[PDB]
C-alpha cells in the first residue's frame, strides 16, 4: 500500500473537438436531395487534410461550422440531436471519440435530409449530463 | 453550544454537484501536464554547432495526448539576463502507442497497477548512449531507434523501426545489453528471451515455464519479478546484464552473461480475483502470499550465452550456483535487489530476511556458477572444476530491531588499486537511524572452499571484515534512497551526487559532497522548493523538476559551471527552463503548511485548506484527510494541485481540509518510523487526533463536532480505526478500500511493519479494524465504504469481511463499488462519481 | 398536498429498528412453525388393536430444532364431536439430523438453495413400503430403519441405524430399490452407486467422474440434475430405479436396471463465484448455461445389475441407446421428467425443446437399450441383436405459441387390458390454456427398425396418432401441476383425485373426479382456505395443510366415508387434527384482498396491508411490494405471515403495503401467463401502476406523491423498470438481488419468457435494466440495491454491472452486500440488518 | 428465479433456554478455593441428566440458577460480566449456544474465586444488542 490515490481525472483531452467540428456536416446535393456526415476524432491535425480531400474526392462539400465552446474527450460517448435529426434520416446518433489513424477512414454518421428547405438545426450534447456542448444548422445558400 | 455560529454548507443538488466537479475538471486539464520524467543527456561533440546537447525525454506536449519520445537542444551558450524555453521537438513522427480505449495485456496492466503509473503512450524506454540506441516498449510491440552514436543527430522525427517476432503475448521487460547493443534481452510468458536487432534472430534462454495450464498449474517463472517485490520492494526486473564481456577463447566467442532470478511460486497460496472482463464472470489465479505463509522460493542463476563476430548466438547456457541458494544461504526470503559491478567481475546482490531486519549485500563472482543439468556426475564434475578461491562475500551486513527498508544505493567502485578489497559507497539508515551515505572499504579475502561436498554455512561465514566505513554524511535528515531516488558518482572528479532533507524534511534538495574526505556538503537547488533531479553522465549540468505548496511544478535545467580546481563548489546556474509552471485556478487557494509538537515533543508537520471565502468566527465542518501508513508522505513543499484538487474543491465548498503526517510515516528517520513497529493504527490515529486539537487551536474555524475523516488504501484503514477508538471526535468515516484484516494481507508489507501471526497476536486483532466492528457507532450515515471491485492490492475481501462483520453485529452502513476500477480509481468516470459520492455525503450527513 | 393531512412516519433510531425486528422475533418465532409434511399412510391390518394406520411425516416436535422423521396413530374409532389432536411420536432418539452449526457440504447446501430447503434436519426421506423401510440421510451420512413390514410396529423411538461405507464423500440423493428393498442406490461424486443395506456391499455403475481435477477439466457426470433442470425444471434427481424385477434367467439370477441421465457438461460455460469460506479467497467454478449458449449435452442410459439370492451384485452392465440421444431425438434440449410404467415395460421420459414451446411424452422399452462398449463390433453385434419391432414411442406432442409449462402429471396405467395401445392421464395447458386433465388413449404401432444402419428422424417420426383424448376437467381454471403438486388415481374405484384452482384463482381445493366420465368435479373442501392435501395409497383418507388469509395454517386430516357403490360422493369427514392453527400475534393484522379490472378489463386480484392504528383523512406512505414475474403468485387466500412478516411490520410503522398479482402470475392459465412474451419487465409494470390508482380511489389513505416499490429476484428487477418507466408514481425503489442484465441470466428462465438474443433483440435492451441506467433519477438516496455476495441463481455480477453503468452515467445509488448470502438471505442475523435497513431506508427517504 | 421469499429470521429458540441456565452454576468445594462450571446447551433434553451425572460423579454442586425471560436465539454467542469477571479467574466469556450429543463433555467457562465471603456477581448478557440475559449473585448458602 504505497498511497492507492484517486489521481482526479486528468482527462487530457482538449482542444481538439475544434478541429473536428470543421470535418462534421459533409454534404452532398447531386439533386435537391442532400445526404450528410459527420466525424469526431482526437490527437492531431494531419489527420483534417486526409479527411478533407477523402470526401472531396468521395463528393461532399465543405461548410464552416462552430466549434464546441468546450471541447470534448475521448474514451466517452456523446449524443447527436436537434431539428432535423429525427425528423430526418439520422442512423448513428450515438458519436465518440476514439483514436484512429491520419490515413485511415473513419465511423460517420449516414444523415439524409431531402429537399431540406432553407435549414436543419442539429446538436451534439454529452451523454453524461446532456449539457448542450455543440449548436449548428446548416444553410442551402453555402450549399454547392 | 451556538449553532447560529457553526457554517452550514449550501446543500447543491446532484447535478449542481457534477457541474462543481466539472468546473473542477475544466482546467484539471491545464493543471496536469504529466512534466517530463527519465531524461539523458548526451553531447553534440561537435564544438562549432549551436547546441551543446541533446536531452532525451519522455513527454506529454499537449498537442498530444499520449505521452512520447521527444527531446531538447541544449545550446552552448545563452543570451544572459533572458530565458530560455526549451522546445519540445518530437523526436516520433506521432504515432500512438495504445491501442483503443487503452486496451492493455493483463500482464501490462498489472506491472502499471505496480507502479501506479496512470498516464498512456510510451510508458518507459531504455537506452545506450554509445550507440544511441532507444529500445521501448511502445503499442503492440518493442520499437527501437537511434540518435547520434555512430550514425548522427536528426532534425526531422524519424520512424521507430518495429521488433518483429514469432513469439505470442507481449513482450515485457526489455533491456539493451551493454556490452554488446545489438543484443537486447526481454520476458515473454514468464521466461527470459533474447534478440538481435538487426538480424531478428531470438532466443529463448530459461525453461522453468512451459505455458501447459494456468498459473495454479505452472508454477516456475524466470526473470520476472514477483507481486511482493513489485508491490512491496519496489524491484520490477529480476533479471540483470553484465556490463563487460568476458571472452571464453576458444576461437573468438565473446560471452554474456546475465542474472536472473529463478522462483518457485507452488507453496504460495492462490487467491481468485475478477477480470476486468465483468461479462466473463470469470477469475484470474494471483499466487498472492499472505502474513506466514511461504513466500516463492527464490535462487539467482546466470544465463550465458556465447555469439559469433556476426552476432548470432552461437551457444547458450543456463548456470546455478555449485550449491543450492537456499543451503549456501539460509534465512534470505527476499533478493531486494540486485547487479553487477561496473568491472563485471562480480555480480551483487542485496538478501533480506523472512523479518525484514537482517539486510546484507553480497558478491557472487561468475564462477560460482556451474552449468545446470540433471546429470549428477557432470554437476560433480564442475563442483570439483570450481576452484577452491572463488567464494560468495558477504561483504555487509545491515542489523537492526526495527525493520530494514530496502535503500538501493550501493555503488562498487572499480578496483584495480590493489586488486582485492572492495570499495564501494553504501545507503546506511539502521547504523544512525537515518538514511546517510558512506563510504565503506570492506577487505575481500577468500579463505577457500571445497565446493565439492555439500555443507551448511554458519551465522556469518561468508561476511568479510570491514577495512573501514568513513561517513560522508551525518545529521537529523536522510539521504534520499527509496523511491527511485539515486546518486550519481563523478569519479574524475571524486564527487557524489544525491538527494536529501538536510534543510528540512519538506524539501529535496540535491546536494553533493567528496567521497575522498567528508568535507562540506553543497546544495545545489534553492531553497522553499522541492526538487527532483537528474544529472548528466557527464555531471556537467542537471535538470531539477521542482515546485513548492505555492507555486506549480517547472522543470528547470541547471549548468555546473566555475573553476575546476575545486569542483565541490561549481555553482549551478540556471541554463534554461524546459517547463514552466502553470497557470493555477482561478478558485486554487495555496493550502498552508504548518508544524507542531506533540506531548513527547516530536515534530509534526501538517497541511490545511481554509475555507474559501472564510467569515471569522464561524465553525466549518472539517475533513481530516488522511493517509498516516509508512512509506509516504503527504505533507512536503510540493505542490498539492494536481493529486489532491479534491481537497481544493472540499475548500471551495466550504469544508476545512486538514492533512496531518502522523508517526510512522516517512522522509523523517528510522526511529520515528519505527512508531509503528508492531502496533499498526496504535500511534497513528493519536497523532490525527492531536493535530486536529493543533489546528483546533491555532485557526479558529475547526468545528469539533462536525469531522469527517477520509482516507484511502491503509488510510481508509485509519479512518475506520479512528471512527472505532475515537468516537467521539470524528463524525463521520469514509473509508476507502480499507486494509480490514491484516492477517490476509501481504507478507513484504505486514512482516515488516508488524510480524508473523504467532509472533505478534495482539498486534494483529488490535490492528484488524474488522475484529473490533462492535465499536463502530450504532448511528447510522456515519460510515461510509469505498472500494475497487476488482482490486490486486488491497482485495475486495477486505471489505467484504468487513461488511460481514458489521452484519454479524448489526451495525449500519453504506458502500459504494467501483466494479471497473482496481486500486487507484483510473477511471474518469468513476472518480467524478467518487468526488459527487463524497461532497454529497459530506453535504447530508456530515 | 397538505402536511397537516400526510402522515408522518416516527423516525426511530437504528437500534430503535432493531428492538422493532427483535419484537417480530420473539412473536414471529411463535407464528412460523415448519407444518408437518412428507405424509406416509400405512395401514395396521390388526382389525382388533386400537390404530387404524400409522402416519409417519417430517415434522420438528419444537422440544429441539432440528426437523425429523415421526409418527401419528390413526385411531380406527374418534370420539364425535370432540376433536384428536394426534400426539407426535418420535422414531429416532432426538439425535442430530444436521452437524454442528449447520455445517454441509458444497453440493449439500447447494442442493438446499434449489429445493430453497430452509429448515434443518431430515429434510428428505425415502421409504419402501412391504419391508417399512426408512432411508434417508443425517449428518452427510446415509441412515436406515424399519417400521412394520414382516416386522412389527413400535412405540418406543429407535436408534437410526448408520449405513457404513469405503466411499469418500457425501453420498447424496438415496434411492430404495423398489422391487428390492434390500438393494438401494445413491449419488457419490456424481456418479451412480448402488448397495445392500444388511451386507453392506457397495458397487459402482457409472465411470463419468474421473474425480482427477477440477470441475473444468472433469466435465462428465451421471445420475445428477444438472444446474438448469435443478433451478428451473424442478428436477433434482437423475436416476430412476426400475419398479419390477425382469429375470434374464442365467440360472436363478435377478436383474434389476436403473434409468439414469449421463451428462457432458465439458462445452457449457464456466464462470467463477466466491465460496463460503471468505479467507481463503478461492472461488468455486460453475457450469452455468448462459442465454444464448449452449446447453449440456444430456443422453438417457441403463444402469443395469444382476444379483442372486444369497445377496450380492454378481454382474453390472452399462447400456446406452442404439443410436445416439441427440440423433434418435433431434430437437431434445431438456429432460424435463423421467420415469417407468409401473408393470416395468416401458421407460418413460418427457423431453423439451430449446425454445420451449414443443414439450413430448416418450416411452423408451428397455429393449432399445444395447451394451456400452467401445469395441464397435460389439456395438454393431448388439445393433443387429435388438429386434426389428421394439421402438421408441413418442406417445404425446404439446406445441404451443407461448411456453410449455413442465407439468409432471402423469399416469400411465396398465395396459395388460387390451395389449397394445397404452392409456394415460396427462395435463394439458397449451391445448384449452388451462392445465386441464386428459385421459389420452395412443396406439403403440410399431412399423419395424433397422438399428444397425443410422437414419435421420423425421418430423412426426415415432408419434404415434391418438386413438383418443376425453376431456375429464374444463373451464377458466387450472388443475395444479407444478412445485411438487400431484394427482391420486385409484384404479380399483377408477377415480383421479387431483388438485386446483376451479372454485377461485385464490385458492387450491382437492377435486376428485371419474376418468370414465366427466360426470362432475367434487371438491373435498371446505372453500375459504387453500388445500395442500396428501392421500393414503388405500385411497381412504387424507391430511390437508390448509390456511387463508385470515387464519394460520392448520393441518386436518380428513377420511373419505360413504356408501362403496357411489365412490365420486364419498364424504371427507373431518377425523383428526395433526397441528391446529398457530396464534395470531396481537400486533399482526391479518391483510385485506381485492380484485379490480384493467382497461384491458382483465381481472387482477392484490393484497394490501392497511397501516396499523390507521386515521381517517391521513395520506400514508406506500411500499408497493412485488414480485410480478412467472411460476410464482403472490396473492392467494392463504397465511400470509410466516412468509410476509415483513410487509406486516411495515405495516405496523404505518405504511400501506400494496401487492398485486398483474399479469404474468402463474395459477391463472397460460393467456393470462402469457402475456410478458418477449416483453417480460414492460407489461407488468403497468399493472402494478393501475392496481395503485385503484388502490388510491378505493382506499382514502395512498399518497401517490410517496410510494416505494420494494422486490426481491423478479420483483428487484421489476422494482428497477419500475423506477425507469414509471419515475413520477414511484418515490423509491427497494431493488434486491435483481436481474439486471438478461443476457447474461440463465437459458432455462430466459430462453422460455423471452428467447434467444439473437431472435429478440429489442426485447434483450428493453428489459435489460442495467441498459436504460440513463432514465433513473438524477435525484439521491432514491435507489437502494441489495444483493447477497455468494449468490448463484441472480450472480452478483448483475447488481456489479448495475453499479458500473449506473456509474459510467453518473447516477446516485445506494448498496447493501451479504458477504455470505446466496440468493434469500439465510442466516437470521443477516436477514435482521436486512430489515433494518430496509425500514431506515424508507423512515429517512420515502 | 422461484422467489426466495426471504422472511428467513429462523432462530427456532427453544424453551429449553431457560433450563440451560439451570446447567449453569457448577461449584466445587474440594479445596480452600472454589470454582464454576457453566454450560448452555439445547437442542436435547438428556443434557440435563447427562451433564448432571457426569459432573456430580466429577464433585460438583447444583446452585439455584434463575432462568432467563427470554427463550435465546440461537446463533449468537452470548457474553459474560459482571462484578466477578475482571477480579476473580474466569477462563472464557462468551458462550456460543451450539449442539453436541449427550454422551459428550461440552464447552464450560471455569470460574475460580478462592474464598467466598459476601458473594460475588456474575452476568449473561448478549453481544448483539446489550440486553440482560440472566444476571444473579453466587451464594454462600447453598454449599456445605
Amino acid at each position: 500500500s504505497p498511497l492507492g490515490v484517486l489521481l482526479k481525472m486528468i482527462h487530457n483531452a482538449l482542444r481538439f473537438i475544434p478541429v473536428t467540428s470543421v470535418v462534421l456536416l459533409y454534404h452532398r446535393v447531386h439533386p435537391e436531395e442532400v445526404t450528410f456526415h459527420l466525424y469526431l476524432i482526437p490527437s492531431d491535425c494531419s489527420i483534417r487534410k486526409a479527411i478533407d480531400d477523402l470526401e472531396m474526392k468521395f463528393q461532399f462539400v465543405r461548410i464552416h461550422k462552430p466549434p464546441p465552446l468546450t471541447p470534448l474527450y475521448m474514451g466517452c460517448r456523446y449524443t447527436v440531436s436537434g431539428s432535423g435529426s429525427g425528423m430526418l434520416e439520422i442512423l448513428p446518433k450515438e458519436l465518440e471519440l476514439c483514436y484512429r489513424s491520419p490515413g485511415e477512414d473513419q465511423l460517420f454518421s449516414e444523415f439524409y435530409v431531402g429537399h431540406l428547405g432553407s435549414g436543419i438545426r442539429l446538436q451534439v450534447k454529452d451523454k453524461k449530463d446532456e449539457t448542450l456542448v455543440w449548436e449548428a444548422l446548416v444553410k442551402p445558400g453555402d450549399l454547392m | 453550544d451556538d449553532p447560529a455560529a457553526r457554517f452550514q454548507v449550501q446543500k447543491h443538488s446532484w447535478d449542481g454537484l457534477r457541474s462543481i466537479i466539472h468546473g473542477s475538471r475544466k482546467y484539471s486539464g491545464l493543471i496536469v501536464n504529466k512534466a517530463p520524467h527519465d531524461f539523458q543527456f548526451v553531447q553534440k561533440t561537435d564544438e562549432s554547432g549551436p547546441h551543446s546537447h541533446r536531452l532525451y525525454y519522455l513527454g506529454m506536449p499537449y498537442g498530444s495526448r499520449e505521452n512520447s519520445l521527444l527531446y531538447s537542444e541544449i545550446p552552448k551558450k545563452v543570451r544572459k539576463e533572458a530565458l530560455l524555453l526549451l522546445s519540445w521537438k518530437q523526436m516520433l513522427d506521432h504515432f500512438q502507442a495504445t491501442p483503443h480505449h487503452g486496451v492493455y495485456s493483463r500482464e501490462e496492466e498489472l506491472l502499471r497497477e505496480r507502479k501506479r503509473l496512470g498516464v498512456f503512450g510510451i510508458t518507459s524506454y531504455d537506452f545506450h548512449s554509445e550507440s544511441g540506441l532507444f529500445l521501448f516498449q511502445a503499442s503492440n510491440s518493442l520499437f527501437h531507434c537511434r540518435d547520434g552514436g555512430k550514425n548522427g543527430f536528426m532534425v526531422s522525427p524519424m520512424k521507430p523501426l518495429e521488433i518483429k517476432t514469432q513469439c505470442s503475448g507481449p513482450r515485457m521487460d526489455p533491456k539493451i545489453c551493454p556490452a554488446d547493443p545489438a543484443f537486447f534481452s526481454f520476458i515473454n510468458n514468464s521466461d527470459l528471451w533474447v534478440a538481435n536487432i538487426e538480424t531478428g534472430e531470438e532466443r529463448r534462454l530459461t525453461f522453468c515455464h512451459q505455458g501447459l495450464s494456468n498459473v495454479l498449474d505452472d508454477p516456475k517463472s524466470a526473470g520476472v519479478a514477483t507481486f511482493v517485490i513489485q508491490e512491496e520492494f519496489d524491484r520490477f526486473t529480476g533479471y540483470w546484464w553484465c556490463p563487460t564481456a568476458s571472452w571464453e577463447g576458444s576461437e573468438g566467442l565473446k560471452t554474456l552473461r546475465i542474472l536472473y532470478e529463478e522462483v518457485d511460486e507452488s507453496e504460495v497460496e492462490v487467491i481468485h480475483v475478477p477480470s476486468p472482463a465483468l461479462e466473463e464472470r470469470k477469475t484470474d489465479s494471483y499466487r498472492y502470499p499472505r502474513t506466514g505463509s511461504k513466500n516463492p522460493k527464490i535462487a539467482l542463476k546466470l544465463a550465458e550465452f556465447q555469439t559469433d563476430s556476426q552476432g548470432k548466438i552461437v551457444s547458450t547456457q543456463e548456470k546455478e550456483l555449485v550449491q543450492p541458494f537456499s543451503s549456501l544461504f539460509p534465512k534470505v526470503e527476499y533478493i531486494a535487489r540486485a547487479g553487477w559491478t561496473r568491472d563485471g567481475k562480480y555480480a551483487w546482490a542485496m538478501f533480506l530476511d523472512r523479518p525484514q531486519q537482517w539486510l546484507q549485500l553480497v558478491l557472487l563472482p561468475p564462477a560460482l556458477f556451474i552449468p545446470s543439468t540433471e546429470n549428477e556426475e557432470q554437476r560433480l564434475a564442475s563442483a570439483r572444476a570450481v576452484p577452491r578461491n572463488v567464494q560468495p562475500y558477504v561483504v555487509y551486513e545491515e542489523v537492526t530491531n526495527v525493520w530494514i527498508n530496502v535503500h538501493d544505493i550501493f555503488y562498487p567502485f572499480p578496483q584495480s588499486e590493489g586488486e582485492d578489497e572492495l570499495c564501494f559507497l553504501r545507503a546506511n539508515e539502521c547504523k544512525t537511524g537515518f538514511c546517510h551515505l558512506y563510504k565503506v572499504t570492506a577487505v575481500l579475502k577468500s579463505q577457500g572452499y571445497d565446493w565439492s561436498e555439500p555443507f551448511s554455512p554458519g551465522e556469518d561465514e561468508f561476511k568479510c571484515p570491514i577495512k573501514e566505513e568513513i561517513a560522508l554524511t551525518s545529521g537529523e535528515w536522510e539521504v534520499l534512497a527509496r523511491h527511485g531516488s539515486k546518486i550519481w558518482v563523478n569519479e574524475e572528479t571524486k564527487l557524489v551526487y544525491f538527494q536529501g532533507t538536510k534543510d528540512t524534511p519538506l524539501e529535496h534538495h540535491l546536494y553533493v559532497v567528496s567521497y575522498e574526505a567528508a568535507g562540506e556538503i553543497v546544495r545545489l537547488t534553492t531553497p522553499g522548493f522541492s526538487h527532483s533531479c537528474s544529472m548528466s553522465q557527464n555531471f556537467d549540468m542537471f535538470v531539477s523538476h521542482y515546485s513548492s505548496v505555492s507555486t506549480p511544478p517547472c522543470v528547470h535545467v541547471y549548468k555546473l559551471s566555475g573553476p575546476d580546481d575545486d569542483p565541490l563548489h561549481k555553482q549551478p546556474r540556471f541554463w534554461a527552463s524546459m517547463m514552466e509552471a502553470a497557470s493555477c485556478p482561478p478558485d486554487y487557494v495555496p493550502p498552508e503548511i504548518f508544524h507542531f509538537h506533540t506531548r513527547s515533543d516530536v515534530r509534526l508537520y501538517g497541511m490545511i485548506y481554509k475555507p474559501h471565502a472564510l467569515q471569522p468566527g464561524k465553525k466549518h465542518p472539517t475533513v481530516l484527510f488522511v493517509y498516516g501508513g509508512p512509506q509516504v508522505q503527504l505533507v512536503n513543499n510540493s505542490f498539492k494541485g494536481i493529486k489532491y484538487l479534491r481537497l481544493n474543491t472540499l475548500a471551495s465548498l466550504g469544508y476545512a481540509v486538514v492533512v496531518i503526517d502522523g508517526r510512522g510515516s516517512c522522509q523523517r528517520g528510522l526511529r520515528f518510523e519505527g512508531a509503528l513497529k508492531n502496533q499498526m493504527g496504535q500511534v497513528e490515529i493519536e497523532d490525527q487526533v492531536e493535530g486536529l486539537q493543533f489546528v483546533a487551536e491555532k485557526y479558529g474555524f475547526i468545528d469539533l463536532s462536525r469531522v469527517a475523516i477520509h482516507g484511502w488504501s491503509y488510510g481508509g484503514f485509519l479512518s475506520l480505526m479512528g471512527l472505532i477508538h475515537k468516537p467521539q471526535v470524528f463524525k463521520v468515516a469514509i473509508a476507502g478500500a480499507p486494509v480490514t484484516v491484516w492477517m490476509a494481507y501481504d507478507t513484504g508489507y505486514t512482516e515488516r511493519y508488524m510480524d508473523v501471526p504467532e509472533n505478534n497476536q495482539h498486534g494483529y486483532e488490535a490492528g484488524s479494524v474488522a475484529l473490533h466492528v462492535e465499536k463502530l457507532p450504532n448511528e447510522p450515515n456515519r460510515l461510509l465504504i469505498l472500494h475497487g471491485f476488482l482490486d490486486e492490492n488491497v482485495h475486495f475481501f477486505h471489505t467484504n469481511f468487513l461488511v460481514s462483520q458489521l452484519i454479524r453485529a448489526g451495525k449500519p452502513y453504506q458502500l459504494q463499488i467501483y466494479p471497473n476500477e482496481r486500486h487507484s480509481i483510473r477511471c474518469p468516470e468513476s472518480g467524478e462519481h467518487y468526488e459527487v459520492t463524497l461532497l454529497h455525503f459530506l453535504q447530508e450527513y456530515l
